[PDB]
């Protein structure tokens, strides 16, 4: 006859939510950070296979959260803008006759509170019209001013997304399947684990996916729910597609003491080469990657539709244009450069027109706003596109699509996938032929 | 043969049995190694849950005369209710997550028996050993 | 509503205040109980 038997160190696991941490390296917002160690362990698992989801992984919800919580904490120590809510005198900015430029600054002018709480101080700042609007030389107004504060980023801090690895704590284990094919959601037949995972950028932005992983074999299609056109559209690429922006304006940084003893970045000059700031794209290169894309889509749609690519609906900046930082500058880039074609039943180089914004709301966060401060000098930078978040669009043939994003647990839940967490149980029993003596 | 953390996971109960320090080892790992921050009471609350998630079982353990862990027996004989199988059915052809998913069911009601049964009568008698 | 059961308890008090525009500033007005507030030194 059979008894209880007890065992201690079972393999075994339950799916389960923990408080995750960071490691990396040894900026942005990372130096209270354990680093990680020189030789991250692994070990592909044969014969152990189960389900994933990328769709309830709550890693993403505490990653998204714990950035916030992260620029919050940088910006508190640094000079809030509270006294620059006054009227602004503005006038146009005569640029090179006639008007290729279309202005798009204002020479404004207001008398300031100075470090001598008193006598104020006549001063003047170029800004965006992006940035201010008009009340009722015109009269203009900081457009934060009707929402709320606004606070300037330190000088010294710097927004360079740096790879961040996360940790489970012990009893808990990261899993990680290798399988190159995923649907996102459902059993790996290759599952490996790992201590921790690998180094991921915090890179902010809507529509287009920068400096992020590739895929293997082919694109990846990865969707909710495909057939469902109130759900989107995550697209992994396979081969890196080179963009190349740039600012190309020599200006200058007028900081004016606006204290007592804090100091503000107001914008002095601009000289150079004035060019409305802009990105260079691959025409080919995207033409060949959209194609590879198109393939799949015809593979969960049919052998005989139309595909159609456009813009956005439109409406709110944010989500009508790809937003995206460099340097610290805040870009907002008119895609549909990119996002206009077809495809039927069965250099050459692209130039993206950009604007640039110096008030900006992170994370469709309203009741705060930060200000940038301006950069000294010529801004330009290259970086990888590696996908797209696209929504799906009389419906017998053709279909639409187009670019979108807002909700940037978007973009960790796009690197996350490959991730979960669960919860090791050590203890168990099995029925063993034994009887216990004194 | 060192395989590695959870290197037998995909075995029979009876072979992963080899190798269960490799993981117990693991199961509180240890090292590790402006205020607050983010991170600050995260680390925190991480590194607190996993001492308590260990010993919260490692006290049963502690209770159920073995301490001695990873294997020990019992005086508790095992109902034939609790997935009726034979041990070339159980240990030569089942992994230890296939075992949990049947009985799994009968956690609890085990543990009874495991909590009690030998602790309270394999003592007493012992009182009454001494006697002489 | 005259003549006098209330006995007011309240004032219907107005003061130049600073807005969102820190620079012009708004006459407004709030009525207050007279237990909040006391005479210094309409009135
Ligand atoms: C997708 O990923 C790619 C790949 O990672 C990203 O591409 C990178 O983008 C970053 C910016 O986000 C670029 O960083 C820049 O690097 C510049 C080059 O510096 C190197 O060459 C110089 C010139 O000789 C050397 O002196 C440097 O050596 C030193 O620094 C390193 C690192 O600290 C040390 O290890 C060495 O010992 C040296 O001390 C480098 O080898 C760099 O100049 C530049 O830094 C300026 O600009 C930053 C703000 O961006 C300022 O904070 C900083 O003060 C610098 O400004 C000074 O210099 C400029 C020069 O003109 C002056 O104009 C200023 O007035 C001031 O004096 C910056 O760090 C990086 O080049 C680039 N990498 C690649 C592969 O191209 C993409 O960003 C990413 N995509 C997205 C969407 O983010
Ligand atoms: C801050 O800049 C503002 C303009 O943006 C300056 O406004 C000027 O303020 C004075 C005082 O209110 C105005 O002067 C008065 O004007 C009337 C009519 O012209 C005249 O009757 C009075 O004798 C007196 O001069 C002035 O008109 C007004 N300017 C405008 C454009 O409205 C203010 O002077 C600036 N402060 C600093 C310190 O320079
Ligand atoms: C933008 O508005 C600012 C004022 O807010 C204008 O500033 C003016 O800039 C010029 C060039 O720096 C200054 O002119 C120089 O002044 C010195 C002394 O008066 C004189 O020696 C030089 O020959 C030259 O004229 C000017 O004084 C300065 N004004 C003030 C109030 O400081 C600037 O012109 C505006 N830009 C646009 C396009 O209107
Ligand atoms: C993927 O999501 C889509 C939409 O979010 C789900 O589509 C829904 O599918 C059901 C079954 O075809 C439709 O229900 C039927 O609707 C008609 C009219 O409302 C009603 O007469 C029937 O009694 C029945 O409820 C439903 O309307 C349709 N939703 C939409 C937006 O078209 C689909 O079920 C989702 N798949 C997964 C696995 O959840
Ligand atoms: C994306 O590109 C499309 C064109 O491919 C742009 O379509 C434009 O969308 C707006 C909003 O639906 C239309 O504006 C409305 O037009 C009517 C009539 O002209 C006018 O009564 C309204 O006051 C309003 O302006 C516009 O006509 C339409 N253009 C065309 C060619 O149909 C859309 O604006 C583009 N989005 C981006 C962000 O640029
Ligand atoms: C993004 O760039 C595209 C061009 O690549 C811009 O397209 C322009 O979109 C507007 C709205 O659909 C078009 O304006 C409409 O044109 C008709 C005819 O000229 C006119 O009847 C309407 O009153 C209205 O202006 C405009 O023609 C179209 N341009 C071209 C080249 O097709 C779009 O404006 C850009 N968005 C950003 C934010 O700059
Ligand atoms: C992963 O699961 C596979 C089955 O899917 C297990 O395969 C077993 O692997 C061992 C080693 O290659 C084989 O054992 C050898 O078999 C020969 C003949 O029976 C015997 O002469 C050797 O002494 C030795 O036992 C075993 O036959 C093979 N099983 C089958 C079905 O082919 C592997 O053990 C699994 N790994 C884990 C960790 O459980
Ligand atoms: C805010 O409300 C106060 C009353 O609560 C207003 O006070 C008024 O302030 C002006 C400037 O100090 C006084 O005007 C001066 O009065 C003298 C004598 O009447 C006259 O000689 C001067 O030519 C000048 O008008 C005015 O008398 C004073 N009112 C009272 C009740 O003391 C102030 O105007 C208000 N501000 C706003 C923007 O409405
Ligand atoms: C409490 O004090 C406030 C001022 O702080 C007094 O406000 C006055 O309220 C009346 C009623 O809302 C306003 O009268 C209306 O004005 C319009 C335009 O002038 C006119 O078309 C109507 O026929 C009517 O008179 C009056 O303008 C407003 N005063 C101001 C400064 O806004 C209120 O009367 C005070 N209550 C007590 C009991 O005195
Ligand atoms: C600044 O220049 C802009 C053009 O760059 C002028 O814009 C005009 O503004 C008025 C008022 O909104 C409109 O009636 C005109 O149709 C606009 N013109 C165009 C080209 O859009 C503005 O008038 C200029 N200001 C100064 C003081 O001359
Ligand atoms: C706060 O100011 C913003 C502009 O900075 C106002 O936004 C306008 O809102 C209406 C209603 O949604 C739209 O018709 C306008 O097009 C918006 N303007 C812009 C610039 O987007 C908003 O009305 C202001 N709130 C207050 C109380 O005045
Ligand atoms: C993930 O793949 C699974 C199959 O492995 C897909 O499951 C199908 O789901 C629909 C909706 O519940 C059912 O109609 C099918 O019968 C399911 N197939 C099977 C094999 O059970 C699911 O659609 C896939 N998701 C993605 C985004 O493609
Ligand atoms: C763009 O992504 C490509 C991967 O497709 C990156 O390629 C690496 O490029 C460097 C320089 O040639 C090589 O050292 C690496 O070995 C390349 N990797 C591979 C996979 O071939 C490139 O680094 C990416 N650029 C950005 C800015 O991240
Ligand atoms: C669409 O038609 C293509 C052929 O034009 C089909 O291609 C097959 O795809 C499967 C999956 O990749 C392969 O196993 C076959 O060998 C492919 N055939 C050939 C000719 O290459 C595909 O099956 C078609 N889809 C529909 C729904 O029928
Ligand atoms: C969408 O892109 C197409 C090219 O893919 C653009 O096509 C041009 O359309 C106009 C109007 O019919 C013609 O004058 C051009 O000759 C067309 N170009 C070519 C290559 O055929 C169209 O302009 C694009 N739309 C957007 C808003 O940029
Ligand atoms: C084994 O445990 C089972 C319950 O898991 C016990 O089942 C009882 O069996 C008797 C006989 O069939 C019934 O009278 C009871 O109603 C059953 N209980 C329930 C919960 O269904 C069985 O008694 C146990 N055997 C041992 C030796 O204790
Ligand atoms: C992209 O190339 C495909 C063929 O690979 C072609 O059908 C389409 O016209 C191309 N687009 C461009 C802009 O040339
Ligand atoms: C127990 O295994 C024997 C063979 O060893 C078999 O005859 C019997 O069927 C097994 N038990 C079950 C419930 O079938
Ligand atoms: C365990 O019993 C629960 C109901 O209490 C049931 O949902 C599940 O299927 C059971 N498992 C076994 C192996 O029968």
């Amino acid at each position: 006859n059979l008894w209880v038997t007890v065992y201690y160190g079972v393999p075994v696991w339950k799916d389960a939510e923990t408080t995750l941490f960071c490691a990396s390296d040894a900026v942005w917002a990372t130096h209270a950070c354990v680093p990680t160690d020189p030789n991250p362990q692994e070990i592909h698992l044969e014969n152990v296979t189960e389900e994933f989801n990328m769709w309830k992984n709550n890693m993403v919800e505490q990653m998204h959260t714990d950035i916030i919580s992260l620029w919050d904490q940088s910006l508190k120590p640094c000079v809030k803008l509270t006294p620059l809510c006054v009227t602004l005198q503005c006038t146009n900015v005569t640029n090179n006759i006639t008007d290729d430029m279309r202005g798009e600054l204002k020479n404004c002018s207001f008398n300031m509170t100075t470090e001598l709480r008193d006598k104020k101080q006549k001063v003047y700042s170029l800004f965006y019209r992006l940035d201010v609007v008009q009340i009722n030389n015109k009269e203009y107004r900081l457009i934060n001013c009707n929402t709320s504060a606004i606070t300037q980023a330190c000088p010294k801090v710097s927004f360079e997304p740096i790879p961040i690895h996360y940790c489970a704590p012990a009893g808990f284990a990261i899993l990680k399947c290798k399988d190159k094919k995923f649907n996102g959601t459902g059993p790996c037949p290759s599952v490996s684990t790992v201590q921790c995972t690998h180094g991921i950028k915090p890179v902010v932005s809507t529509q287009l996916l920068l400096n992020g992983s590739l895929a293997e074999e082919e694109v990846m299609i990865r969707s909710e729910n495909i057939t469902n056109n109130a759900k989107n559209i995550l697209v992994q690429f396979n081969t890196p597609v080179q963009i190349n922006c740039t600012r190309p304006n020599n200006n200058t940084r007028k900081s004016i003491r606006i204290g007592p003893g804090q100091a503000f970045y107001a914008t002095g000059d601009i000289i150079g080469d004035i060019r409305q700031a802009h990105c260079n794209v691959s025409k080919a290169t995207w033409n060949e990657t959209l194609g590879k894309v198109v393939k799949q889509l015809r593979k969960h749609f049919g052998n005989n539709t139309i595909i159609r690519f456009a813009n956005s609906s439109g409406g709110d900046l944010e989500v009508t244009t790809h937003s995206f930082n460099c340097g610290g500058e805040f870009f907002y880039c008119n895609t549909s450069g990119l996002f206009n074609s077809t495809w039927i039943s069965n250099n050459d180089s692209i130039t993206l027109p950009c604007r640039i914004k110096q008030i900006i709301n992170m994370w469709q966060r309203i009741g705060q706003a930060m200000y940038a401060p301006p950069i000294q000098g010529v801004i330009r930078c290259v970086s990888n596109i590696t996908g797209l978040i696209l929504t799906r669009d009389t419906n017998s043939t053709t279909e639409t699509f187009r670019p979108g994003g807002g909700d940037m647990r978007d973009n960790w839940r796009s690197e996350l996938y490959k991730y979960k967490v669960v919860k090791i149980e050590p203890l168990g029993v099995a029925p063993t032929r034994c009887k216990r003596r004194v | 043969v060192f395989l590695g953390f959870l290197g037998a996971a995909g075995s029979t109960m009876g072979a992963a049995s080899m190798t269960l320090t490799v993981q117990a080892r693991n199961l509180l790992s240890g090292i590790v190694q402006l205020k607050l921050t983010v991170w600050g009471i995260k680390q925190l609350q991480a590194r607190v849950l996993a001492v308590e998630r260990y010993l919260r079982d490692q006290q049963l353990l502690g209770i159920w005369g073995c301490s001695g862990k990873l294997i020990c027996c019992t005086n508790v004989p095992w109902n034939s209710s609790w997935s009726n199988r034979n041990l070339s059915e159980i240990w030569d052809n089942m992994t230890w997550l296939q075992w949990d998913k049947e009985i799994s069911n009968y956690t609890q009601i085990i543990y009874g028996l495991l909590e009690e049964s030998q602790n309270q009568q394999e003592k007493n008698e012992q009182d009454l050993l001494a006697l002489d």
